[PDB]
């Protein structure tokens, strides 16, 4: 019988195991034990080419140098401009690279993973058609344009008093290309080093037109932007350079296609006029405090998920609501369930909502009330 | 007012060399860089041709004060 | 039985494979751990930040020696839980990765973190009940009722501002409070942000805004706010400006593009006026409480 | 002389930093306890 020679293989099969997956823990800790000779290579650049053997780089460190290559590394496509490696002991050209993408952009690119839409935002829909003819319209139907005779604009910004939906508006925009939209806090690309600050403003360009159809978003441009100076500080020396270094990025000497951008501020007092010319901002969106029609409008977006009862007088709520911003009908929406949060109500009455209103109404009574006009 | 439009159309009808540098890329990052950024751009200017140097925003470069402690 | 002393014979002599093959690996693990430590025992680390991750498998670095390097091969780390930003450990002189180095603060930052916990009990607080019961409800209960907001269902409120005159007790809220919820207490100065080189005011407030991003359940306190939150002004010919680019992006990190509802702000001024109106809006720092000066009980009970 | 970030759990395995020049990932001697190597502190250190 064969039954016997089924119980001498739970053994013989047991002790094959023993070999492969003892030498697998032997397998890649063999990887190691060759991938530690591998040498880093210099990263270089491309300066001119002098005959067929004779190059001439400089590395991303210092000085210039003079160069050969390999007899295999295709030396007609060393186009100067372009970014090699080197060696380090013999310094010579192993192998040709792609460009760099300088993390601090790439970290810009797509980390947002906000879901907003304009299902969302209400009050301001006259400014989102206007919006939307600049950064979608000539994106998809160029035609129309180059039949009447005219380029669409560059880009164009948005001014208001704070929290009428200005950041809003460009998250709305966010949630629809997500790889080439490109948004800027306008804080992060300054450093104290000598030209860093005006490196970016180099490079994030640069990455524009490697993906052609895309995005600038430029968030409380008044950090970089300012007016000018008679040089007050020190500071301001080296960031006068990194403005003009914009300026000249968007309408110098470049067919400055498929690159839209879109600015906000709060204040539009303090702009540079080399920047709010017609040239490059095209197009000045005026956003407002919103209309009874429009707090109405807003309200109704914040009381979406709130456990109510059925006696909600929208009307009244809007009748107090004078010269309101858009984030603070917000506020009363919250608000309204802080009084629900004392005596254990988990509905919400509709005589809280004229409580939030009042304790709202006054606490902006410590305002300044400036509404802004760009000069 | 057309400062950068006047040059783009000097250098469109010209027949000798044109060198077209932006005057806020001499601040290189290392030390000695931009001096040597400069003076190799008039040996280009002298070794190419009759040519023609257009500098713009001088502004970045050419201001009125300075410090030397930064 | 006539097979099973042939199918014994099958047994017995793979089962002597596995004396030798438990050597076979017992044997490999000397050589290859013998050199492993060798380049554990070139623990100086020249650390160094991953530009680029490339694909004809291979990345690019740049060492703090303001060296960029390109490697063929990456080493000891796979490519997988690496991405542009991070910052590991390399080789000196092969510039080969070798560990993967956890975060990057500042040590400012890290004197910033109380770990004394200050007592004092809200009974040393005499004549101010209103005021401090809506300043722990709106900044208790979010941390210890996270689904009773959600129940009803409304954003929880962010962000408190104490004002008023200065002997009327603001810091003294805040001392309270650093000892009655056991969470992670950050303090700040108001003139504490404010640098000679420029960005560096503005990236200790980032810094200090992904700390409190780590301890997921932590409040910000800053004191005397109007050393950097004076209102903005235009001017030619002179000016600051650097102070309001360490504002403008106290205004961000706060609230605007990606916000969280993690950490919870504390801001005590004395004088009002001054202060910008953008970071008084209503979303930045939402409740804004007041402290009078006592009536008459309370000068009784304080005393 | 060097200036130390920070050190680490289970392993002294300490932080360093230097006037300009780089980071390293640094180890005591003998001669000295690991108790007054706190973080944010002045140290000297050889050059090999
Ligand atoms: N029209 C609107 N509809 C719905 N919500 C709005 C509207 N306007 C503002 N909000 C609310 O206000 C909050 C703040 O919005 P946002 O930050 O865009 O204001 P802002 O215009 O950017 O002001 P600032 O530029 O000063 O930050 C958002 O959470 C949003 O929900
Ligand atoms: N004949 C013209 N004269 C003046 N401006 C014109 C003329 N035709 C067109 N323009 C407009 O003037 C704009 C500005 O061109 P240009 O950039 O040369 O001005 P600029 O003086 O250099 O301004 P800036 O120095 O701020 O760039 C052009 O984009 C063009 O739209
Ligand atoms: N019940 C109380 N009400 C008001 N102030 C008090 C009370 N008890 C003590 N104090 C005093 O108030 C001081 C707090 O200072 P504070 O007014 O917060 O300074 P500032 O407001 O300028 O930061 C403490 O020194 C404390 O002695
Ligand atoms: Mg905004
Ligand atoms: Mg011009
Ligand atoms: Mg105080």
């Amino acid at each position: 019988k064969l039954l016997e020679h089924k119980e001498i293989d739970g053994r013989l099969k047991e002790l094959r195991e023993q070999l492969k997956e003892l030498t697998k823990q032997y397998e890649k800790s063999e990887n190691d034990l060759k991938a530690l000779q591998s040498v880093g290579q210099i990263v270089g650049e491309v300066l001119k080419q002098l005959t067929e053997e004779k190059f001439i780089v400089k590395a991303t460190n210092g000085p210039r140098y003079v160069v050969g290559c390999r007899r295999q590394l295709d030396k007609s496509k060393l186009k100067p401009g372009t970014r090699v490696a080197l060696d380090m002991t013999t310094l010579t050209i192993m192998r040709y690279l792609p460009r760099e993408v300088d993390p601090l952009v790439y970290n810009m690119s797509h980390e947002d993973p906000g879901n907003v839409s304009y299902s969302e935002i209400g009050g301001l829909s006259e400014q989102i058609r206007e919006l939307r003819e600049v950064i979608e319209l000539p994106l998809t139907n160029p035609e129309l344009f180059q039949r009447v005779g005219i380029i669409p604009p560059k880009g164009c910004l948005l001014y208001g008093p704070p929290g009428t939906g200005k950041t809003l508006l460009a998250r709305a925009v966010a949630s629809q290309l997500d790889c080439n939209f490109l948004k800027v806090v306008s804080s992060s690309i300054v450093d104290k080093y000598i030209g860093e600050s005006a490196r970016l403003i180099r490079e994030m360009f640069n990455y524009a037109r490697d993906h052609q159809p895309c995005i600038i978003f430029m968030d409380e441009i008044d950090a970089i932007g300012g007016r000018r100076f008679s040089e007050g500080t020190s500071a301001d020396r080296e960031i006068q350079r990194t403005l003009m270094e914009l300026l000249n990025q968007m309408d110098g000497f470049d067919t400055l296609h498929r690159v839209k951008m879109i600015m906000a501020t709060n204040r539009p007092d303090t702009l540079d006029p080399a920047l709010l010319r017609p040239g490059r901002l095209d197009r000045k969106i005026h956003i407002d405090l919103p209309n009874e029609q429009a707090r109405l409008d807003i309200l109704k977006i914040h009381a979406g998920p709130i456990t109510k009862h059925g006696e909600i007088d929208y009307e009244a709520i809007v009748k107090l609501s004078d010269g309101f911003n858009g984030a603070d009908l917000r506020n009363v929406c919250t608000e309204a369930g802080m009084f629900a949060i004392r005596a254990d109500h988990d509905f919400v009455v509709q005589e809280d909502f004229m409580k939030a209103v009042r304790k709202v109404a006054d606490s902006k009574k410590l305002e300044s009330k400036l509404d802004y006009k760009p000069v | 007012c057309g400062k950068t439009m006047l040059a783009k159309a000097v250098a469109h009808h010209t027949t000798a060399a044109f060198i077209r540098v932006v005057g806020s890329e001499f601040v290189q990052k290392y030390l000695g860089e931009g001096p040597r950024m400069v003076r190799d751009v008039f040996r280009l200017a002298k070794e190419n041709a009759p040519a023609i140097i257009f500098i713009d925003e001088i502004d970045a470069i050419a201001t009125k004060r300075f410090d030397a402690q930064t | 039985r006539t097979r099973l002393l042939d199918s014994e014979i099958k047994i017995m002599k793979s089962e002597v494979l596995r004396v030798t093959h438990e050597l076979q690996a017992m044997k490999d693990k000397i050589k290859e751990n013998s050199e492993k430590i060798k380049v554990n025992k070139t623990l100086p680390y020249l650390v160094s930040n991953v530009i680029e991750l490339l694909d004809v498998k291979c990345a690019v670095i740049k060492t703090s020696t303001r060296q960029t390097y390109f490697l063929p091969v990456i080493g000891l780390v796979d490519a997988e839980k690496l991405k542009p930003g991070d910052l590991v450990g390399v080789n000196k002189d092969s510039y080969l990765i070798l560990e993967t180095l956890p975060t990057e603060y500042d040590s400012r930052v890290k004197a910033m973190e109380v770990d004394e916990r200050p007592t004092e009990q809200y009974s040393d607080i005499g004549g101010l009940d209103k005021q401090i019961q809506e300043l722990v409800e709106a900044i208790v209960l979010p941390m210890n009722h996270k689904e009773k907001f959600e129940n009803l269902g409304i954003q929880p409120p962010k962000g408190v501002l104490m004002y008023g005159p200065p002997g009327t007790g603001k810091t003294l809220l805040a001392r309270a409070c650093a000892a009655q919820t056991k969470a992670t207490f950050l303090k700040l100065a108001g003139p504490q942000l404010v640098q000679m080189f420029i960005g560096d005011g503005a990236k200790l407030v980032r810094d200090a805004f992904a700390l409190a991003k780590e301890k997921a359940p932590s409040i910000i306190f800053i004191d005397e706010l109007d050393a950097i939150g004076t209102k903005r002004f235009d001017s030619e010919k002179a000016g600051d400006r650097e102070v309001q680019r360490t504002m403008l992006e106290l205004l961000n990190q706060l609230d605007g593009f990606q916000p969280n509802t993690q950490v919870k702000v504390i801001a005590a001024t004395n004088r009002v006026d001054i202060l910008d109106p953008a970071l008084l809006r209503s979303g930045r720092l939402d409740r804004k409480i007041e402290f009078p000066m006592p009536n008459e009980e309370a000068r009784a009970r304080i005393m | 002389c060097t200036k130390i970030i920070n050190a680490d759990s289970e392993d002294p395995k300490y932080i360093i930093n230097v006037k300009q020049f780089a980071k390293f990932v640094v180890d005591l001697s003998d001669q000295v306890a690991p108790t007054d190597i706190e973080e944010g502190m002045r140290v000297g250190v050889d050059r090999n």
